[PDB]
């Protein structure tokens, strides 16, 4: 199960068009080529990636990746992904004031509703649709926040203090008294999305009015039960969905950040690197390991350096199925910053994850050795052995 | 002006704490009454590091001591220099945690640590422009250990962008003292590599073996030991209080030290070391003082550095010196013992020079070293932890006094994680 | 303040009492009539500790001690004895019929309306501390009170203080030497107050005393006073670490810490390594090695089992007087070297050690002789259950044919009691088979890299 | 920032960089590659003229010449005082050829960016050793050209010689100077550039060099000073680049810089500027054809 890697390229905005106005981001299938102004005799340098969204020209239909159309092509198949049971995971990724929070959230007042929304009205309308006498279905979700190396609770009510992170041995890194709410009807889980949002910290800065000054993630978990006495079992199958909204990297010149604004920048730069070292190495091993073929030697990636990769260890790497968003900014002001979410997004394809669905040991090994008893009955009698 | 809070918890903490006491105001002349009666004129320059002026021309250290035992306050107390400190900083209880962690740390220490942080808070508050804090304890101990761990935590939160430092006295394979060791090492490593800048290991065995082998002492005591310690912790930050050539600070010594964030645990050495006796036939030297210092056996943390590579070191000398000297010295260290340093840091070898010798030497100097073999002491202790936990063989009193074995697993996987780090850089051959 | 309270019931607890008190006088430098005439002949002092003598305005102290028997004669030898200004007028005596060697007429029928005036004074004593450490309670099995009154006390402590620590310090049955016919039934009835209420008890056994005696002390013909006076001393030992400075002081809860690896293996022996008479003092250097060797002597064990048959859980070692650390930790390397001793794999570390400044005091008129250096270990092992098969055998052999059995059943028992308490020692000795086991042979399953 | 905020104010003054380079074998920090090739653009953008200076070319010219076998930074601190005096000589003193910092910067800068020239001063020499030694105008002409005695580690045989200015304390007369520049044309060993015909600039000073009290430099009648710009700084340029790429690979130290506000980015942003820098001394030697 390798990790789905997606870019998009959203149009200009005031600072830009305030200055020069010239473009440098070219897009054709699924090849995007990032040119140089200041060396335009060079080659124009492009690279590969499995799905490319120009949202420069948003009237016009040529090319134009409207948010249905993002996530009919990336979040309709994770969820199917997460249907079969295996835990999905969306992350964004990119420079600051590139559209991350577009493409994720977007806008909740317009029909341009981001990932998130959309997730959710496609998750509701199929559960109620495929509502049955046996088949039934349990949602439950969360959302939470990595401020400065500490967690924050956005649906719980005002609480000051940060939530320890502790390590279940057989589940991994979680987060310790969340606030962790149900949900019934699709109106109920905005109402919560809503609060998150306004709960989350924001900061005005010059790259962006609306800067995210924290990282994010919002956390589904999805239980289909069957309620037949006969045969089945009930929460006969789990997934876990994990969508991540990251803070963008900054540069105190361009940012103009002073005080508690710097501060938090140098916070979510630190966070940042480590998790493009993670990246490198995730990507980099595979690399390693199949460029030749074999020999051991699983190395460490750094997880624990960040709490960041740490509470995203399964969804960086192991059981997991994870697609990487990028955003980019098509102004040449930001052109070294892009070229550097591009190279770090062609690592992330080349990570490897060993999925599993997840079933119920406990349970599905006594249905295993019945159903092989089945079998094995079934071929005596039919061959006229037993 | 940059000045340090000093604080000292558990009865080794408390012994290792006066004894470096003593041996600043020496340096200092610094009377036990608190008068001043030095000679130099440097020795008042930069006394507000570690001192506060009273109103009597007095001086009264930044110390704040810590227990839940009042046997060892008394004893400190009832001391050559127990009038120094300020009364109010005796913070204490009683009924110890008794070589128990969890009452350390949760139970007996939740209750003294407000006091504690209110009186670190008021010292702070009081400095021109605080540096960091420094710590001394024992982490195979009871009440040390715990409130150790727990003041580095809350002292983090309150002040995450101060250096922080720690003089930690660990188990011994061999130099046992109490039964449950493994179990206050491994939560003692657990909470002080994911909370600290800085972490000195020290060993009683190794320090033993200087004592026996290099300084041939027939009866060492814990006072020899002390002192040592105290040697070290002042040639630490000899740069922030005497002028040099080239100066270097705590956070500089961060800087050059720490490759990534979580390998922060330093080895440290001092010499010379002559024995008394014969001092008229060693000659004293840069030379003599750089061979002594990377010795095997001059290490206090009881590793043999040999048994892997050096990832950063660095060294601080103290008295007139010239500085092709000793940058040819290191540089001959690097060239000769190629194979015991990393090949992806050229020049990873800290350099500082102070022109202050100690009073009774012409020349001195201190070493800081950061090596893969450190590991050994992390898995030595991971042996044992494992060797009690597969039986839970004295668990309970731990869990009874609100703990459980998720919190003692998720202990045991950081430090695998840790010398899994460590482990890493031994391996040669690697890169461009 | 880490004061403590010392209960003594029945005639063995009552003695060895009186031979601990006088040591505490002794050490401490009060003379028999309760006053101290160090502090005016000084001028002042901490010697008066709160650890077991309690100040009054007057400059009297009074120790912190209740002693209990249901036979007036053994305290009333005390209250006409030379301490008698030392201890408060009351004694907790019943001007009754003793307990007669009967479990249950010391625990239903005349330990009842006595067991409230003991319990008033026990907390006018508490009220009284402040900071209390814990209760050292001195009794014997085989006894009437010493088995049923004690019972009692320790439920009803429990019930009222619950954490506060309860060390015990008895006489268990030797296997061959005894003193009256119906000690197993007592013994094995107690056991189960002795195992639920108890947090560590020290047992002793009067023929490895007397051997002890003969062999090393040189002494032919030993008598009571000499065996209470080598349990004062093992006491005092234990105790010296809260009342004198040390390079390592150890406390009653680091002790419970340190040798209960779990709640129902509580059970350490003791012993004490410089017992030795003055004419063989000489000729002896009594080094730190020395003693620290002599500790493990299967012949110097206080309690008749053989370690050898065992492996050991726990150790701790008290050293007293001219001790450095560098001798004590080059013996117990010295230990760990040997084949002989056995240890746990389970338990790496394997040694307590605890150091203080104060040498042992020669009492006048005893046996010991004046020492530099002493030490008393206490060991926590599974030789010990080989001493209770011993007395379990012997319960079978009075309980197949019920002898002796009415006079328990005429005060309150049935014989339901005495099955609990046989199905309870042999669940206890099967616990300490068990744990003394190696761990699992190394679970080495062998997994290829990954699963 | 001062050289940044300095060029937005002022502009066009002089702006002189004296700098210690970090050296090919020791030094006294473990981070200083990554600070080095981060003040690339600082000593490129803003500063008119850079010199620098390593710490083991002074160790070894102290050792060889002045016989001092334990050197310490007092020697290194007065050596480079001394180098500056002989360049600021011409402003204060009267002399037969005055050479101002302009004429200086215009005739040792043939083009913008290549404002990096290596300093040398010949009568570096101790009181024994002055005596049985001339120390005629000739003898320190040619000491300057020797690599041995050049203030960075970098040798001018495996270059080219772009431009040279020799500054003159003293008692020299011009016809000596004349005639030990021809001489030093006539060797074969100092190579110049093809489109650089002229190549010397000369400078006299009347004022005679002084002798700090307690120093080590003897008293010499002359003196002279060589600054010259020549693609052998490449080299010492590129020894220190292997360094931060060996270091850079696996983002070592890198945490402590980015927890300043500092993006990572701007650490490979330096490493192509100081690439430019090298590719163009390297395409500036290239003759003509
Ligand atoms: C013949 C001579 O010169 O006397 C020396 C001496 O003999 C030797 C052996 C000294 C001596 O040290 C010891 O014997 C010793 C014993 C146990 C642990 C440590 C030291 C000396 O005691 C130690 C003492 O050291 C100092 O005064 C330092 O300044 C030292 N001071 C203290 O530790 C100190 C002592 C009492 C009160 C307060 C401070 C110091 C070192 C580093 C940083 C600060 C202070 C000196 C000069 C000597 C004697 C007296 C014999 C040595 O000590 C040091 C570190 O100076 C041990 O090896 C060194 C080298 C010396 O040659
Ligand atoms: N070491 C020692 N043991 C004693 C002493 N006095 C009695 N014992 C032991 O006590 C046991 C008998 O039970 P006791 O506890 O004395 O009986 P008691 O205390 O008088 O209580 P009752 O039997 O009800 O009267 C014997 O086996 C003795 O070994 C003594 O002074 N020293
Ligand atoms: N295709 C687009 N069309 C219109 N507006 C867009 C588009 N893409 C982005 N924007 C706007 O650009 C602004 C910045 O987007 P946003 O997603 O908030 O930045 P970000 O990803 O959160 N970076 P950060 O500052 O770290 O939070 C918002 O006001 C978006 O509405
Ligand atoms: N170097 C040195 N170590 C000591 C000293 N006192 C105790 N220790 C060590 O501290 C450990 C015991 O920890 P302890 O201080 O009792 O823990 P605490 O009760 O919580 O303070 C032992 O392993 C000793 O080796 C001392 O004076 N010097
Ligand atoms: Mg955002
Ligand atoms: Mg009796």
């Amino acid at each position: 199960a390798s990790v789905k890697v997606a870019v998009r390229v959203r149009p200009f905005n005031s600072r830009e068009m305030s200055r020069d106005s010239k473009c440098i981001i070219q897009m054709s299938g699924s090849t995007t080529t990032i040119v140089n102004p200041k060396q335009p005799k060079e080659t124009p340098k492009s690279f590969s990636f499995d799905y490319s969204y120009w949202s420069h020209t948003s009237p016009e239909d040529i090319n134009y990746a409207s948010q249905k159309q993002v996530y009919r092509d990336i979040g309709e198949e994770m969820l199917q992904h997460a249907f079969e049971g295996y835990n999905v995971c969306i992350f964004a990724y990119g420079q600051t004031g590139a559209g991350k929070s577009y493409t994720m959230m977007g806008k909740q007042e317009k029909d341009q509703q981001g990932i998130i929304p959309q997730l959710c009205e496609d998750l509701f309308s199929r559960i109620n649709d495929t509502t049955n006498d046996n088949m039934s279905y349990s949602v439950e979700v969360s959302y939470m926040e990595i401020y400065c190396e500490r967690v924050r609770d956005l649906l719980n009510p005002k609480n000051k203090g940060n939530l320890r992170v502790r390590e279940h041995p057989l589940l991994g890194p979680y987060v310790e008294d969340l606030s962790k709410l149900a949900v019934t009807s699709y109106n109920d889980i905005q109402d919560l999305m809503d609060s998150g949002n306004k709960a989350r910290t924001v900061a005005a800065t010059n790259m962006n009015e609306t800067s995210s000054r924290s990282h994010a993630v919002f956390n589904i978990i999805f239980t289909q039960k069957r309620h037949d006495a006969e045969t089945n079992i009930t929460t006969e199958k789990v997934s876990k969905i994990s969508l991540v909204d990251l803070a963008g990297s900054e540069r105190a010149d361009s940012t103009g950040a002073k005080g508690t604004r710097l501060k938090e920048g140098a916070n979510i730069n630190k966070s940042l690197t480590t998790l493009g070292k993670v990246i490198s190495a995730l990507a980099e091993m595979d690399s390693g390991p199949n460029k030749n073929k074999k020999k051991k030697k699983t190395d460490f990636i750094p997880y624990r350096d960040s709490v960041l990769t740490w509470l995203l260890r399964e969804n960086l790497g192991g059981n997991s199925r994870t697609a990487m968003v990028a955003a980019l900014s098509p102004a040449d002001i930001n052109y070294d910053e892009t070229l550097s979410t591009l190279r770090y997004a062609d690592r992330a394809k080349q990570i490897r994850c060993n999925a599993v669905i997840n079933e119920d040991l406990n349970n599905k090994l006594i249905r295993e050795l019945k159903d092989e008893v089945t079998r094995l009955r079934d071929l005596l009698y039919a061959q006229g052995l037993g | 002006m940059r000045e340090i809070v000093h604080i000292q918890a558990g009865q080794c903490g408390n012994q290792i704490g006066a004894k470096f006491w003593e041996v600043i105001s020496d340096e200092h002349g610094i009377d036990p009454t608190g008068s001043y009666h030095g000679d130099s004129d440097l020795q008042l320059e930069r006394i507000n590091v570690y001192y506060n002026e009273a109103t009597g021309n007095k001086y009264v250290p930044r110390a704040i001591l810590v227990d839940l035992e009042p046997g060892t306050m008394d004893s400190v107390r009832s001391g050559p220099f127990g009038q120094i400190f300020r009364p109010d900083n005796f913070v204490f209880g009683q009924s110890g945690a008794g070589n128990n962690w969890a009452k350390g740390h949760y139970t007996e220490g939740a209750e003294l640590v407000d006091s504690v942080l209110d009186v670190v808070r008021k010292e702070s508050e009081s400095c021109d422009c605080l540096q960091g804090f420094q710590l001394t304890h024992s982490l195979g101990g009871g009440t040390g250990s715990g409130m150790g761990t727990l003041l580095i935590s809350k002292i983090r939160e309150e002040y995450p962008d101060r250096i922080m430092n720690t003089f930690s006295v660990m188990p011994s394979p061999k130099v046992s003292d109490t039964v449950v060791e493994p179990y206050n090492a491994t939560l003692s490593v657990h909470q002080l590599v994911e909370n600290t800048d800085e972490t000195y290991c020290i060993d009683n065995e190794a320090l033993y073996d200087i004592c026996f082998r290099t300084l041939k002492l027939t009866t060492p005591t814990y006072g020899d030991l002390n002192h040592l310690v105290s040697a070290t912790m002042s040639g630490v930050t000899t740069c922030l209080r005497f002028p040099g050539q080239l100066n270097a600070d705590l956070r500089k010594l961060a800087v050059n030290m720490v490759p990534f964030p979580r390998l922060h645990f330093f080895m440290p050495g001092f010499a010379p070391l002559t024995s008394r006796g014969s001092q008229q036939y060693r000659a004293l030297t840069v030379p003599e003082l750089t061979q002594q210092m990377f010795d095997s056996k001059n290490m206090m943390a009881a590793c043999d550095p040999r048994h892997g590579r050096y990832l950063t070191v660095a060294a601080i000398f103290r008295g007139r010196m010239s500085m092709k000297e000793v940058d040819e010295q290191m540089l001959n260290v690097q060239n000769k013992n190629s194979s015991y340093f990393v090949e992806w840091i050229p020049n990873n070898v800290k350099t500082a020079v102070c022109d202050i010798p100690p009073r009774g030497l012409k020349m001195s100097a201190t070493f800081i070293g950061n090596s893969t073999a450190i590991q050994e002491l992390f898995k030595r202790i991971s042996e044992q932890f494992t060797a009690m936990f597969r039986r839970k063989a004295f668990l309970h009193w731990y869990t009874g006094e609100g703990m459980d074995e998720m919190e003692f697993t998720e202990a045991e996987s950081n430090m695998n994680d840790l010398v899994s780090e460590y482990q890493q850089y031994q391996d040669a051959t690697a890169d461009e | 303040m880490r004061e403590c309270i010392s209960i003594h019931v029945g005639q063995a607890g009552v003695q060895i009492g009186n031979a601990c008190w006088e040591l505490y006088c002794l050490e401490h430098g009060i003379q028999p009539d309760g006053q101290m005439p160090s502090d005016k002949t000084i001028g002042g002092g901490d010697d008066s500790f709160n650890t077991f003598f309690s100040e009054t305005g007057a400059g009297k102290h009074v120790p912190r001690a209740v002693f209990v028997d249901l036979e007036p004669t053994v305290i009333d030898e005390v209250r006409t004895g030379t301490y008698r200004q030392l201890f408060h007028p009351e004694q907790l005596i019943t001007g009754k019929e003793d307990a007669a060697n009967n479990y249950a007429r010391g625990h239903y029928t005349i330990g009842k309306e006595i067991i409230d005036l003991v319990l008033d004074r026990i907390r006018k004593l508490a009220d009284q501390c402040t900071g209390l450490q814990g209760f050292l309670v001195f009794h014997s099995f085989g006894g009437g009170t010493g088995s049923g009154f004690t019972s009692l006390l320790m439920e009803r402590l429990s019930v009222d203080y619950g954490k506060k620590s309860k060390l015990e310090f008895s006489i268990y049955p030797a296997p061959q030497v005894s003193t009256a016919v119906v000690e197993p039934y007592n013994s094995i009835l107690t056991t189960h107050t002795t195992l639920e209420h108890s947090d560590c008890a020290f047992m002793v056994d009067n023929e490895a005393i007397y051997d002890i005696c003969r062999r090393n002390l040189d002494i032919e013909r030993p008598t009571y006073t000499n065996l209470n006076r080598l349990i004062s001393q093992i006491v005092s030992s234990i105790t010296a670490s809260l009342r004198f400075d040390g390079a390592l002081n150890v406390d009653l809860t680091e002790f419970q810490t340190n040798l209960v690896p779990y709640p129902r293996i509580h059970f350490p022996l003791a012993t004490y390594a410089p017992v030795i008479s003055a004419e063989k003092a000489y000729h002896e250097q009594l080094s730190v090695a020395e003693i620290t060797n002599a500790c493990f002597e299967p012949a110097n064990q206080m309690v008749k089992c053989d370690p050898r048959h065992g492996k050991y859980m726990a150790c701790c070692l008290l050293y007293r007087g001219d001790v450095v650390p560098k001798d004590v930790n080059a013996a117990i390397a010295t230990i760990k070297t040997k084949r002989s001793i056995q240890f746990v794999d389970w338990c790496p570390t394997g040694f307590k050690v605890g150091i203080n400044y104060q040498p042992p005091t020669v009492v006048p008129g005893g046996d010991l002789a004046k020492v530099q250096r002493a030490v008393c270990m206490l060991s926590n092992t599974t030789a010990i259950a080989e001493a209770w098969a011993r007395l379990d055998h012997k319960f079978d052999l009075m309980y197949a044919k019920r002898a002796f059995v009415h006079w328990y059943v005429g005060e309150g028992m049935e014989e339901g009691e005495f099955s609990e308490a046989r199905e309870d020692m042999a669940a206890l000795e099967k616990d300490y088979e068990e744990v003394g086991v190696d761990s699992v042979e190394g679970e080495g399953e062998e997994e290829g890299e990954e699963y």
